[PDB]
């Protein structure tokens, strides 16, 4: 399998420093623009940095810029994440994804098993208005979300995301720009929407399709999540 | 009378100078084999030749009525655009004649180095030092016009300084004439060398008569180059031996002298792009 | 927009890709290995080490493609501009197929059939500026098979003395008078010998003298 | 008798070569010509298309 | 005896099929088109220009969205080019630099390429890991490949330089069908629009319609006077159009049996190396060898264009499905995207 | 009145 395992950190006193380190195996690290995207606990995801392919091209989010760093070595195929200056803000869960951006390519779609970091002691709003649904099997479900700005581009395409953290697990790929389904992902799912309103419909619930179910965009940076809503079983 | 033989030819110099010229700019720009290293260097110098051919008649209208019509800061940039374009365009004439000698000299171990990414860095290179030459020229531009009235574009000096020819204007052969000859007629004595050298002991051809045929197209680069640059700099050397007083054979043949300096970026043209075929089946196919 | 702005340099990464493999092959010499079958055409591949064989002997610090095209059984006319950017071409003819005749119907005595594909190769439209350098293979194994036959078997308006140093110079000007392109293009030729430095040599010699033409012709000095 | 099979199966594909039994030319020749005006003005470089819907705009 | 009279049937079978080839051409394809208007001058200029190839143009394929096209080069590189955007999806090097055939799959999936080594090798676009990696490479042709073209993404049929056609079978990697008809190398292949029949024309100036499922030959049309370099079929499915180093295009019909229309011209003396129609069967776009693609009312037979952007040899030229735009690769290094203007 | 300097023919 494609595999990201990310290690470094776990306990830190704040003000400190620590440098995260998420391992790259099974393919081709140079090709992929690689993210981290933070879980504060019980609380939603994140967006951090991002390098692009070669390494011309960085991002950071508004809430980490000047701390953090985002570094890559692709002779070793390694991620890494230099982080100075440690809020309390920042103890969270952080994952290493890997983004391959050309024409008709998937984003977004492997993530990482997720390194631990405990501290002790504008831009688009993507809300989901629901954050929880009972829910039985056999049901047709139909989660919603809003953006505040449009995310339909001029050249065509819609980009919104669709993701699914199961339980005890790492965030899946559902939908990347809306409407396309992602390799692995049942026929059952299926993304929606026009510009400012999304919808992300399963058509009949199994034991597997149950977790928090995020939307993210991706038509400017910072790339916002929203809010999850979780499907209680 | 003696003035407006030569006003004339101060512009005809400068139309077929800006005609010809203009016409390699037109076909590198849009023809073939623009990434080579042959084309990136007769377009530096076609450029660095047509941008000289612009400072020509605001120096006719000087020759006959002996009076700038401008002079606030029109005849101080006409003495540095002018001045940029004197020493790079016998910059990028030294530096093809390098191209020449990697190529030929030195086949194999130079493929390497002759890149089109390392030209570019020359040819950035070629007109940084240009600027860093003139500086005196950019510096003082004065008008002196004391002489019961009179416009005139020449350079001035801290005072007067007759250091300035004497000094700045061999400053000008050390860095402007001779060492752009002592490696243009440097560089081809060893093309022809190594043309007599592999064709015969080597690679052994019978076609060898063309190492005297490569000479012939080769000492007539280095002819243009007297011809056109050491009538006019014996002239300025000349300020210093026993100046004397001007009359239609001293006030003219020196204002044909700084013409015949401009003969050279008219050759340019025709001894580095109409006497090569890959403009003769380039450009002069079409 | 975001995701098109990255699909962009990743873009001009490939072009950067490009551009650097395309300069460090514009460096390396390629050779067309043409012949008539049996004529040599192994052991100067045994010198230098099913479809294109290429093989690739860097020297002194020059790459070598030689790409041997004996097994395309085809119409040469179809696939031969494929070589039409080639810095020399490498024709192996043998000096022992002076007296022995083509087997197929009795035809030519197999150095005109050679030299049916010399005159074809040389005064190609292709080739029309692509230097030749024609090796004489089979030295040693003839000279032994001139001192019983003569010059005339193949060739009958030979001048006569039936030994070596005459045919190893009317044969060799038989092959460079088939060169009806002279001021544009060059022959070079050797006579394959046992040493195996100096039939390399002489492919490293010759091959340096058409970069010197070509770069004396892409300059304006030719 | 290797060329005797040659020949036999040079004449076994010319059997259905003449077998096959064609329509004439004016019915074909009025097909792919009426083809042509039931697809015109589907077709772009025939007959352009406004350049706000050209997906190659300069 | 029996040396010559099955020579004299050979010669009895071809007699048996000219005549019937003429009692069914009663009029032409120009007098039954003599009422119709003509296209007018087709006008298409350069929208893009796809630079980065460093060498001769060989062949490209449009995808089947009508924006992603491969082309082949003999530099060693497939490239994916974005049509709309001017940029590269994909660069793939080839084991062999002389390659003179590509091939995009119509689900997109996989790339096909061949060339001088025999072998047509297949690429697969669409992996797990983020490169192109060669899924199979179908050795077994005895001469240089001419042609590839995907029927779906598990078979595909060859074309090859030693006087056959194969279709293959890209899991197991070897020839389900052999095509054994042509007397000389076999230089294009043309799919039909349904993928139950196929055309190629070969070396001996004959091209051959040929039946997929069951391998055998179902009609061979003669009447060009060299080399068969190009095939095309007419969107219908019932037509195709050749074209030769006689610098002549000739229009063939599959159940007339027989050729309607030749596009030539007097000033025209040079070969034709790419044929392809468009969306309507109205227009004939060829590439030739003076440099410059003709267009060709293609049925009035007339010169109604010029796409004279090349400097050198126009190589490979195809028209999208949606016959939106054209490109024409060359041997000077570029594709030109070509488009009518309103 | 330096009637030789670089371009000019200054003042005489």
């Amino acid at each position: 399998d494609v595999q990201l395992v990310e290690s470094g950190g776990g306990l830190v006193q704040p003000g400190g420093s620590r440098k995260l380190s998420c391992s790259a195996s099974g393919f081709a690290f140079s090709s992929f623009g690689m993210h981290w995207v933070r879980q504060a606990p019980e609380k939603g995801l994140e967006w951090v940095a991002y390098i692009s392919s070669g390494s011309g091209t960085i991002y950071y989010a508004d809430t980490v810029k000047g701390r953090f760093t985002i570094s890559r070595d692709d002779p070793k195929n390694t991620l890494f994440l230099q982080m100075t200056s440690l809020r309390s803000e920042d103890t969270a869960m952080y994952y290493c994804v890997r983004s391959i951006y050309y024409y008709g390519s998937s984003p977004f779609d492997f993530w990482g098993q997720g390194t631990t970091l405990t501290v002790s002691s504008s831009d688009i709003v993507m809300t989901q208005a629901t954050s929880s649904v009972p829910v039985t099997p056999g049901e047709s479900v139909s989660i919603s979300c809003r953006s505040s700005k449009s995310l339909l581009h001029s050249n065509g395409n819609t980009y919104l995301y669709w993701f699914l953290q199961r339980p005890g697990q790492s965030p899946q790929l559902l939908i990347y720009r809306m409407s396309n389904l992602a390799s692995g992902v049942p026929d059952r799912f299926s993304g929606s929407g026009s510009g400012t309103a999304f919808t992300l419909t399963i058509s009949r619930l199994e034991a597997e399709d149950v977790g928090v179910y995020y939307c993210m965009q991706h038509l400017e940076y910072p790339l916002t999540f929203g809010a999850g809503t979780k499907l209680e079983l | 009378t003696s003035n407006a033989v030569l006003t004339f030819i101060y512009f005809v110099v400068c139309i077929i100078g800006l005609c010809g010229n203009t016409l390699v700019i037109y076909v590198i720009l849009r023809y073939a084999k623009m990434k080579t290293i042959t084309n990136i260097y007769i377009l530096n110098l076609a450029i660095a030749d047509e941008l000289f051919m612009l400072g020509l008649p605001f120096l006719a209208m000087q020759v006959a009525l002996v009076h700038w019509p401008f002079g606030k800061a029109i005849c101080r940039v006409v003495m540095t655009v002018d001045g940029i374009n004197q020493f790079t365009s016998i910059f990028c004439l030294t530096v093809m004649s390098i191209d020449r000698y990697l190529a030929v000299v030195h086949p194999i171990k130079s493929a390497k180095w002759r890149r089109p990414r390392t030209a570019k860095m020359i040819t950035m290179a070629v007109w940084g030092v240009s600027l860093l030459v003139i500086l005196p020229i950019m510096i003082y531009a004065g008008l002196r016009s004391n002489q019961w009235g009179r416009s005139s574009c020449t350079i001035n000096w801290p005072g007067e300084s007759g250091a300035w020819y004497t000094g700045f204007i061999i400053y000008t052969f050390i860095l402007g004439f001779l060492v752009p000859l002592t490696i243009i007629c440097l560089c081809y004595l060893f093309i022809i060398i190594k043309v007599k050298s592999s064709g015969i002991r080597v690679g052994s051809s019978k076609r060898k008569k063309s190492e005297k045929k490569v000479t012939r197209m080769v000492s007539i680069v280095v002819a243009v180059f007297i011809f056109c640059w050491l009538p006019f700099y014996i002239f300025n050397v000349s300020s210093v031996s026993m100046a004397i007083s001007p009359t239609p054979a001293l006030k003219g043949m020196f204002d044909f002298v700084v013409v015949l300096t401009y003969a050279n970026s008219c050759a340019n043209p025709i001894l580095y792009a109409f006497l090569s075929d890959n403009f003769k089946k380039s450009f002069q196919n079409v | 927009s975001a995701e098109d702005k990255a699909a962009v340099e990743r873009s001009k990464m490939i072009d950067r890709n490009l551009r650097e493999d395309g300069e460090k092959a514009a460096r390396e010499v390629k050779l067309l290995l043409l012949g008539a079958g049996e004529s040599g055409k192994n052991t100067i591949v045994k010198q230098m080490k099913t479809g294109i064989v290429e093989t690739h002997f860097t020297f002194k610090d020059l790459h070598f493609k030689m790409f041997d095209v004996g097994a395309q059984r085809s119409e040469r006319k179809k696939w031969i501009h494929c070589f039409e950017g080639v810095t020399a071409i490498i024709f192996c003819v043998a000096l022992s197929d002076y007296d022995l005749v083509l087997a197929e119907d009795e035809e030519m005595n197999r150095m005109h059939e050679s030299m049916k594909l010399f005159d074809s190769i040389c005064n190609n439209k292709w080739f029309t500026d692509t230097s030749i350098i024609l090796f004489l293979n089979k030295k040693d194994l003839f000279e032994e098979k001139i001192k019983k036959s003569p010059l005339t078997i193949c060739y009958p308006e030979y001048a006569g003395s039936n030994t070596y140093e005459e045919a190893a110079a009317y044969i060799q000007c038989q092959f460079e008078d088939l060169n009806k392109r002279k001021d544009t293009k060059e022959i070079y030729t050797h006579f394959t010998c046992s040493t195996d430095t100096k039939n390399v040599q002489f492919v490293f010699d010759a091959v340096t003298d058409v970069i010197i033409k070509n770069n004396l012709k892409d300059c304006g000095l030719f | 008798t290797a060329s005797i099979a040659q020949a036999r199966k040079l004449v076994e594909q010319l059997k259905m070569e003449a077998n096959i039994d064609r329509i004439k030319v004016s019915k074909a020749a009025a097909d792919l010509m009426a083809y042509c005006e039931a697809h015109a003005k589907e077709d772009p470089l025939l007959t352009p298309v406004p350049a706000s819907e050209n997906p190659f705009r300069e | 005896s029996e040396l010559d009279q099955l020579r004299q049937e050979a010669e009895q079978l071809k007699n048996q099929i000219r005549d019937a080839r003429k009692a069914c051409a009663d009029a032409t394809l120009s007098q039954i088109t003599n009422n119709i208007d003509p296209v007018g001058r087709i006008q298409m200029r350069t929208r893009r220009t796809l630079r980065g190839h460093l060498a001769k143009i060989y062949a490209m394929h449009w995808g089947t969205d009508s924006r992603l096209l491969v082309s082949a080069s003999q530099d060693g590189k497939l490239i994916i080019w974005d049509s709309y955007t001017t940029n590269k999806v994909h660069a793939i090097p080839l084991r062999s630099s002389w390659v003179m055939t590509c091939a995009y799959a119509p689900s997109g999936n996989y790339v096909a390429c061949g060339g001088l080594d025999n072998i047509c090798s297949i690429y697969n676009l669409k992996t797990r890991e983020g490169n192109v990696r060669v899924s199979r490479e179908l050795a077994g042709h005895t001469g240089y490949l001419s042609c590839c073209r995907f029927l779906d993404d598990n078979q595909i049929v060859t074309s090859s330089g030693d006087t056959t056609c194969a279709l293959w079978d890209i899991e197991t990697g070897q020839q389900t069908t052999t095509f054994t008809g042509h007397t000389g190398d076999v230089m294009s292949l043309s799919l039909a629009p349904d993928t139950r029949l196929f055309v190629s024309g070969a070396c001996d100036a004959s091209a051959k319609l040929w039946d997929v499922r069951e391998g055998m030959c179902r009609q061979t049309f003669t009447g060009h006077e060299s080399d068969i370099n190009a095939i095309c079929f007419f969107p219908n499915g019932n037509a195709f159009a050749t074209g030769s180093d006689d610098a002549t295009c000739r229009l063939f019909d599959l159940r007339a049996d027989q050729e309607l229309m030749t596009y030539s011209h007097d000033n025209i003396i040079c070969g034709i190396t790419s044929v392809s129609f468009s969306k309507s069967g109205r227009l004939l776009l060829a590439g030739y060898d003076d440099f410059n693609c003709n267009v060709w009312d293609a049925l009035k037979a007339d010169r109604a264009g010029v796409l004279a952007g090349h400097d050198n040899r126009v190589s490979c030229l195809g028209v999208t499905d949606d016959g939106m735009a054209v490109a024409t690769g060359s041997w000077d290094s570029f594709l030109k995207i070509w488009n009518g203007s309103s | 009145c330096k009637n030789f300097f670089w371009k000019t023919f200054t003042s005489c």
